[PDB]
């Protein structure tokens, strides 16, 4: 549907697989998953050279094309910190006789350059705030899309329009160069960008029609972690609330309950970042009741602590709409639930999750989702089920300031703190 | 035994 260029990963290789038929090759330096991930190093074998059917190009005067991935930008090093602020490097290049495009990254930024025959140069890009406490992107896969016509060069990101130029000075802009994957400039041996679903289009794409891209290449069976990526069994993983997002769980000392507390924040002395610590509290693990987590699954929480695997429990009999969750060996016990089925009540893209308890895999019934609340101690939060998120969840649009909203961080070479 | 200990726990915490 007016694409021009579709690379995906078939047999540990990428592939066009847009009916166009282009050489793709991929060099040994360039890292492959069968989730149709990519990942670009320093090294120099690390790259993509791809050969244009020569017979279907973007309209070099018109310029009507559009260039959408999804892309994973580690963190900075706290201690490479002006390097990262200001070091360029191109990403992917597609030029001829000097003329074409590129695709540039400086820190926290991502551009899109056009360059005529003329010489003529002119630049749209994207930047994300490097001093949030928690960033939606940084190291978290996000959705880019370019498109120009023959008087704007737009971005959009995750569906919406971030940036607009004027690129009426722009004259012809020669399209038949190979395109070449390649982190390309002043780089550190460390610096790596990771990629997929990259795509390119002989038209403007509006933003309704990005927008529905964005919601069939974000759709899934399975969850996803707070990165973006697959959520998986038997795996340790750091626990987020998006409705908190500034707290965390720790088991209180010496009891059986989760405790809420503040995330300790970036504390070095520059002033061109911030950030919110995100490995710390408990380290949980998700069990199946009976690979990759699926909506509707059934599970155990679990979480380690001396040595051992413990787990979340709800009292079987709680009185009040919310009540302390039970965090103790594993056990029999009939005064207790185990069972999990986990959740994904948000009908638009997210990486959120719930929990919501139940007596067994068979029963109708609904014990209440996993959250956070303050409790009468002076007041003091707490690891938390409640029912008062049963009627929450069944708002429209879905509540994404609701306790019940969880995401899971595995620790990621993207993210150092 | 210890998670006798653990349960008391629990059940002066939620009352
Ligand atoms: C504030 C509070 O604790 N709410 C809890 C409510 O308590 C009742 C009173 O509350 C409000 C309220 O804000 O909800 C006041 C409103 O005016 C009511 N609205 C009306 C009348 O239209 C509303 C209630 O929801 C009712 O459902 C409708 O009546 O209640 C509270 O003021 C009152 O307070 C005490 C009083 O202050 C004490 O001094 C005195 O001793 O006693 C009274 C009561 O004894 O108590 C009221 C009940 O007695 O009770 C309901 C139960 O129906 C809920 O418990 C509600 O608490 C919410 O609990 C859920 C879990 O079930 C979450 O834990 C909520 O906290 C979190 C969350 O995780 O979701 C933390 C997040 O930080 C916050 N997210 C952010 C930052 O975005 C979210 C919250 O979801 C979002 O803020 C929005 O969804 O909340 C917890 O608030
Ligand atoms: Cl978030």
């Amino acid at each position: 549907n007016n694409i021009i260029l579709n690379l995906r990963y078939k047999d540990n290789n990428l592939i066009d697989l847009s009916g166009y038929g282009a050489k793709v090759e991929v060099y040994d330096g360039v890292e492959l998953n069968d989730k149709n991930q990519f990942k670009l190093t320093s090294s120099a074998n690390s790259k993509i050279r791809v050969t244009q059917n020569q017979n279907i190009i973007f309209n070099s005067v018109f310029l009507d094309f559009s260039v959408s991935f999804w892309i994973r930008i580690p963190k900075y090093k706290n201690d490479g910190i002006q390097n990262y602020i200001h070091n360029e490097y191109t990403i992917i290049n597609c030029m001829k006789n000097n003329s074409g495009w590129k695709i540039s990254i400086r820190g926290n930024r991502i551009i899109w350059t056009l360059i005529d025959i003329n010489g003529k140069t002119k630049s749209v890009f994207f930047e994300y705030n490097i001093r949030e406490d928690i960033s939606e992107y940084i190291n978290r896969w996000f959705f880019v899309t370019i498109t120009n016509n023959l008087n704007n060069a737009k971005i959009y990101i995750n569906g919406k329009l971030e940036s607009n130029t004027d690129i009426k000075d722009i004259r012809e802009v020669i399209a038949n160069g190979e395109i070449i994957f390649k982190l390309d400039g002043d780089i550190d041996r460390t610096q790596f960008i990771w990629m997929k679903y990259f795509s390119i289009f002989n038209t403007e794409l509006s933003q309704s029609n990005i927008e529905e891209r964005y919601k069939i290449q974000s759709y899934s069976e399975y969850l996803k972690d707070f990165w973006g990526n697959p959520l998986m069994y038997n795996k340790e993983y750091y626990m987020f609330n998006a409705g908190n997002k500034n707290s965390y769980i720790k088991l209180k000392k010496d009891s059986p309950v989760g405790e809420i507390l503040t995330r300790s924040k970036y504390n070095q002395n520059s002033k061109y970042i911030n950030y919110r610590d995100l490995y710390i509290g408990e380290k949980f693990i998700i069990r199946r009741k009976s690979d990759i987590v699926r909506k509707e699954d059934y599970i155990y929480l679990d979480f380690f602590n001396l040595n051992q695997e413990w787990r979340v429990y709800t009292y079987k009999y709680f009185k009040k709409e919310e009540e302390k969750l039970f965090l103790a060996p594993i056990s029999d016990s009939d005064e207790f639930y185990n069972t999990i089925q986990i959740k994904e009540y948000d009908e638009q893209p997210t990486y959120s999750c719930q929990l919501l308890f139940k007596k067994d895999e068979e029963s109708t019934d609904e014990i209440g989702l996993i959250g956070i609340h303050r409790f009468y101690e002076e007041y003091k939060d707490y690891f938390c089920i409640s029912k008062w998120y049963l009627k929450e969840v069944k708002r429209k649009p879905y509540n994404l300031k609701l306790g019940c909203n969880w995401q899971f961080i595995p620790k990621d070479e993207g993210w150092t703190e | 035994d210890m998670f006798a200990k653990l349960k008391e726990k629990f059940f002066n915490e939620i009352n």
